[PDB]
């Protein structure tokens, strides 16, 4: 009901009841602890499952790897007790995220012999079995990608009185592709706007029309951004938004830029992205009309150390359109390299 | 526009037990998000392959299906007396939502000549003022009939209009029509009324019994 | 431009042969060819056609199952392979060269032909 | 119940009209998967009009959007589509597709809607013999033209259906005037021409109208001129 | 933006960044001061509006006039100063309220004259004469109400929140019809989402695709509702939306109801109104096929003061639509009483 | 500078074609004041096509509903507005307007937008006959006419602009065909009709085509019946 509520723009003390939004990107790890509804049936779904003919699954973000990370092993401790000849391994993320044809079913029934919910199965780390299961990984010689679901576990509640949520999760009963809302958050206030999510943060300010200001990443998504959660709807152009429709971008007048279009081949390869208007560290750009045409990202550090002190691009409005990573700095597609060919500069992972 | 879906080739043909594939393409990699639709002539269309990779329960394991990169395959082990109808190929990734052209699977049965006829306008017609003249094919195949027209070297230029029949269950060959109107002052002001035709089974025109002001 | 046609010969009944035909001035990779006979007071009939690698090709009833037509766009030659010969069969054959598309069904060039001939 | 789908609403409309469409289900329920609209234009491929998500969400083809409107009663379990400023090209056979990329699609009769000004009528038949320099086939090449006829459809029976050997009919084909066209034909050897009676019988459901026409091998004839 | 909270029935708590929302409706217009930019520029604002020809004003919501006497005597004590021969007058507001065709000018220079007016030694006084520029009220007579401004004024800050409570409102330069964005907020989050401003307060649940839940007013304001501050714009009709866009209602899929139309013929009169959806005491509400039609808003209570038992509608659904207020309950448009359709009943005015 | 509007963009296209058209500014902001378009038909009352607010939001008519969209551009104070789909029946003047009702209105000139699914072409001229029994008026009933021209403009004159008095010219209307017609008419004492010569003069500049026609009182011709 209550909260602190200090203002630090102009040191102001504010009590009341509402609705309260809270960032929780920057300390994502130790928010969390899941688990599965009664695994005694999870394992279940997926011996059946496999029977089907399905390999793996694909994770859809951080969260379901800590999930299966977290769980291991422990899958295979329930199973033996029912003498289940399959054997499951989990792997780990990369960036971008592919999506996954298939889906996973729900059981009828549960295990015919075994009652075991939780407890002391921490004491077992069996070999191989007759046969593998897999998720996630480098695994892309064990079964091709289009053998594995993928965006299958609804958040049924979120948050819990342990600091490590007991989030309960499991397997969807319908057939759905946007992403999971019970999770995701928005807001508007005054001239600030911002649309939250465990992984995304876009804030945007009214300077003149509804634009970006600032935006942090921390993986890339492939499910459809719920449009039931987004400010001004209206029509707008596909090409003006910046993040892209494909990445779980919101449909929102506010995602968007004027000078700028989709950015489909930027640097989704880098582990960590954030998103600011400021030019790369030292280097700086220009508007110019004999600049190159729309293409792939470049790296405005070389792989030897070189930097390139010169951009340009036609219809961008000046300076900037950067990206932050952990391994350097990168360009929007609408700036080129002055007087550099392409060749001989870090060109970007093209996954448009 | 977001996603491009093309069919080829558009048509092909073959016979009981030969083996048929069937290719599709697209513009960029939309992973396995593909399905292909059968449809027979006055029937609702059917889904048969799901996933780019699985088949429905139904008709035996006969049907098959594949992926590399960015194209896919259908093909027929042993095609069966019931497997002639059209194919399509659709894809349902982003939006909009497109189709392909569609294939087509016929018996396979041995060129053939046309019959060139020309029907007449009668008085019943000729009294109206205006007047067409029809050029009539019959019993040809395959499927590349052209006609001109070059009434003392007056050559015609879009004005005509032209229709095609089916295969025909037992002939199993192809007729066609071509017609052109215009009115009784211009119907008498030549006297040459004659279709031109162009086969890649012929090498030039042929001689009738009928003819306009000399019956 | 020219055509030039070659391989006329003599066998007894059931035998094979080979001919061929080649051009200059122009290249073969980009056009499809046709194949064409004028038997003994007759005017000339179809035989075969062969369309772009890949595309197909098709033959006549009175030759269909016994011949076959490959092209050489690398020596711009194409190639007509030819058995089970009947005495019906002799006859004036051509090579001919087809324009642009497949929709047009007519010809610029006209070879000069080879006599075939088979008797028991 | 099993999975029955039965669309309805289709009908003859004038141009720059509205009309709702239906598509009512039995069994499963169309609130929680995905529907969408197809239409087959008249001897062309299938088209994807628009879907609607089970959460309420709805997107619309270039070729319709700011025209239909799609809603379902989750009540009875239907569906309900609208459509405004109707033309011409527009007319097709519609289908309420359960285009659902994964699982498998069940499919219903469908329905036809027309757009169209003109407005029943009869047909015409005339005969025909050719002699000279621009007509061939050195058989009984006789037959009876149907024309200017509308709307569909018409029967066309030659000596009240007792003979069907050598008896084809072309397919019909819509003038730019709004009428059908066709054409029948009773080929036989020519020794059988004037020692037998030809009659095509032409049938006009809508109307009730029935024309006959006897064709015989007649010649030219020298009148006065 | 950093702030705590306490969750209303969960035992979560935390002190992190985020943005807050709290109801101010029940507040009851806390004391603020109100600084219509500096009085000494504000007094020549007045003198070409009567000067042009403008007699009165007409008020868009209930702060302004909240200003109007707060400053009061102050205005006049200015022209006493400097020889004009004008005052004010304020009543006090009746709903519905109604839009003004005219707007405020905006004077290019000060008035000549020692500034005694704020921040002076006390001493405010003047006298009553017949030049009346009244503002808000019944007093048609002195000026029609087609002669009346509204909606002439646009906020400057909303700082100082906690002692001094200096709103800054300043003359508009510009001609526009949108309301004033920088108190207006709106946020959703997971199974609940509302709008809210100083005025209204709806709320929307998540139960089965989004339907009205409840909502709270205090003043049936009339302004255009800004599109730029709301969620999911698109894929609505007018005639569905219960606040008609007359109202201000907000534009939204989420501010609509199943089984219901708009209601513009609605019981506006009242002071303060809630929207719940429930059956009356004593009275109840009946989903039949025979009954009449969308006729005006019928009060549940009889002039002599008993209720009225038996209604009846087609389109409606469980729980009926109600409007409650101090002067009793009233019953929606398409509910209408069941075997008597006898207009013995208060009856509320046509209303568009 | 001063306060004008400007249009440019118009011209022809073929149905189902697109085309672009802007609305520049002089002076004031187009980002601060409200825009909209609005269209003439062609003889009939003023229709409003769309409106933009200065907060950045819009709406659209029903007639173009689904196929217009309008932007402004800041850096240079410009208007643009695109259409899709165009049709026949949209043929109309445009030009956008300063629609607030608080201080007044600045109007461009405006420009003309064309659709045509068929074409340049030069008219034909008749002379005229007066008696029998449909026509009468008892004088000089002799003229020029005009008809199956296409495209505008044309004009029309007499004795090379030589003879004003009673010079009368009927205003263009266009067929169902895509084709104008025109009528010219003068009167003078019926004395006078043999005793002077008539022509007129019909130009069609699209297709550099000049057409003379001399007029005489013609009297019906004996020739063989
Ligand atoms: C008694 C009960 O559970 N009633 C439910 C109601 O709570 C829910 O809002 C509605 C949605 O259709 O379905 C019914
Ligand atoms: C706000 O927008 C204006 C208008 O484009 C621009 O000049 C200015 O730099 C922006 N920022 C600030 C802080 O005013």
């Amino acid at each position: 009901d209550v909260g602190c509520s200090v203002d630090f723009s102009k040191k102001e003390t504010r009590c009341g009841t509402g609705v309260f939004i809270y960032n929780d990107v920057e300390a994502w790890r130790d928010r969390y602890k899941y688990h599965p509804d009664s695994p005694r049936r999870l394992a279940a779904a997926v011996k059946q499952a496999w029977e089907e003919g399905i390999c793996g699954i694909s994770s859809v973000s951080r969260m379901e790897n800590i999930m299966w990370k977290s769980v291991e092993g422990e899958l295979n401790a329930i199973l033996e007790e029912n003498g289940v000849q399959l054997t499951v391994v989990v792997g780990s993320v990369k960036n971008p995220m592919w999506r996954g044809p298939q889906r996973l079913p729900v059981p009828v029934n549960e295990l015919p012999h075994g009652w075991k919910a939780w407890g002391k199965s921490y004491f077992v780390r069996a070999a191989k079995t007759n046969n593998s299961f897999v998720v996630d990984g480098d695994t892309l010689k064990e079964c091709p990608l289009e053998h594995r679901a993928w965006n299958s576990f609804l958040v049924e509640d979120h948050g819990f009185g342990v600091f490590h949520t007991s989030v309960w999760l499991k397997v969807r009963e319908d057939y759905s592709l946007e992403c999971d809302p019970a999770v995701i958050g928005t807001a508007v206030k005054g001239r600030e706007a911002a649309h939250s999510d465990l992984g995304y943060w876009i804030e945007s300010e009214k300077n003149d029309t509804w634009r970006l200001k600032r935006a942090h990443l921390i993986e890339m998504k492939t499910c459809e951004w719920p449009k039931s959660h987004t400010l001004w709807t209206d029509g707008v152009e596909e090409s003006d938004l910046i993040i892209p429709k494909s990445l779980a971008g919101p449909l929102s007048h506010h995602n968007t830029r004027e000078g700028y279009r989709t950015q489909v081949k930027g640097p989704w390869h880098s582990e960590e992205l954030e998103i600011r208007f400021e030019e790369c560290p030292g280097t700086k750009v220009y508007v110019e009309e004999t600049c190159g045409t729309r293409g792939p990202s470049l790296r405005s550090t070389t792989a030897s150390g070189r930097v390139i002190e010169e951009w340009c691009c036609r219809e961008c409005t000046m300076p900037p359109l950067s990206f932050r990573a952990k391994d350097g700095c990168w360009y929007g597609m609408e700036i080129r390299p002055r007087k550099e060919p392409e060749s001989n500069l870090v060109r970007s992972m093209v996954t448009a | 526009s977001d996603i491009q879906m093309t069919q080829s080739p558009f048509t092909l043909s073959a016979s009981v037990g030969d083996r048929v594939t069937i290719t599709c393409r697209a513009s960029q990699s939309i992973s396995s998000y593909l399905n292909w639709y059968q449809q027979k002539p006055g029937k609702a269309p059917k889904l048969l392959i799901y996933a780019a990779s699985s088949l429905q329960s139904g008709v035996p394991s006969r049907f098959s299906g594949s992926e590399s990169g960015t194209d896919f395959t259908l093909t027929i082990s042993s095609l069966q007396p019931e497997d002639f109808a059209t194919y399509y190929c659709q894809q349902s990734y982003s939006t909009p939502w497109t189709f392909g052209q569609g294939t087509k699977v016929e018996i396979k049965r041995t060129v053939a000549a046309p019959s060139v006829f020309i029907f007449p306008p009668s008085d019943e017609q000729l009294k109206s003022g205006t007047a067409s003249v029809v050029c009539l094919l019959n019993n040809f195949y395959p499927r590349e009939a052209k006609v001109q027209w070059k009434v003392d070297n007056a050559l015609q230029s879009g004005n005509s209009q032209e229709s095609v029949t089916e295969q025909d269950s037992k002939d199993s060959t192809y007729s066609l029509s071509s017609t052109l109107t215009l009115s009784k002052a211009d119907y008498e002001k030549h006297k040459v009324y004659a279709c031109e035709v162009t086969h890649q089974g012929l090498s030039s025109p042929v001689t009738k019994s009928f003819n306009r002001g000399e019956c | 431009v020219q055509l030039q046609e070659s391989g006329g010969g003599l066998v007894q009944p059931g035998g094979s042969l080979r001919l061929s035909c080649a051009a200059s001035g122009r290249t073969i990779s980009r056009y499809a060819m046709s194949w064409f006979r004028q038997a003994p007071g007759k005017e000339r009939e179809f035989v075969a056609v062969a369309r772009r690698s890949g595309d197909g090709a098709f033959y006549a009833d009175s030759v269909q199952g016994r011949f076959t037509v490959s092209r050489d766009d690398a020596k711009n030659t194409v190639y007509l392979q030819m058995n089970s010969l009947k005495p019906e069969d002799t006859a004036v054959y051509y090579c001919a060269i087809d324009s642009d598309t497949f929709y047009s069904g007519s010809y610029d060039y006209w070879g000069q032909g080879t006599q075939v001939t088979v008797s028991s | 119940s099993e999975v029955q789908l039965v669309e309805s609403g289709g009908g003859l409309i004038q141009p720059g009209g509205s009309l709702r469409l239906s598509c009512a289900a039995s069994g499963f329920t169309v609130s929680s998967n995905y529907m969408s609209w197809v239409r087959q234009a008249p001897g062309k491929g299938l088209e994807w009009v628009s879907v609607i998500y089970s959460g309420g969400s709805t997107y619309y083809a270039d070729s319709v959007k700011g025209r239909f409107t799609i809603s379902r009663d989750n009540s009875k379990n239907t569906l309900y589509l609208q459509m405004s400023s109707l033309r011409a090209e527009d007319t097709a056979v519609y289908y309420c597709a359960r285009l659902i990329a994964a699982a498998g699609d069940y499919w219903g009769q469908g329905t036809m809607v027309t757009v169209s000004s003109a407005s029943t009528k009869g047909p015409s038949v005339f005969p025909l013999a050719p002699s000279s320099k621009s007509t061939s086939g050195g058989t009984a090449a006789l037959g009876c033209l149907v024309k200017d006829y509308f709307p569909e459809p018409v029967t066309v029976s030659w000596n009240s259906g007792a003979l069907t050997s050598g008896v084809h009919t072309f397919p019909a084909v819509l003038q730019s005037s709004g009428l059908y066209s066709l054409s029948s034909v009773v080929t036989v050897p020519s020794s059988s021409l004037g020692t037998q009676t030809y009659i095509c019988n032409v049938n006009h459901k809508p109307s009730n109208t029935k024309v006959d026409k006897k064709v015989e091998p007649k010649s030219c004839d020298k009148t006065h001129t």
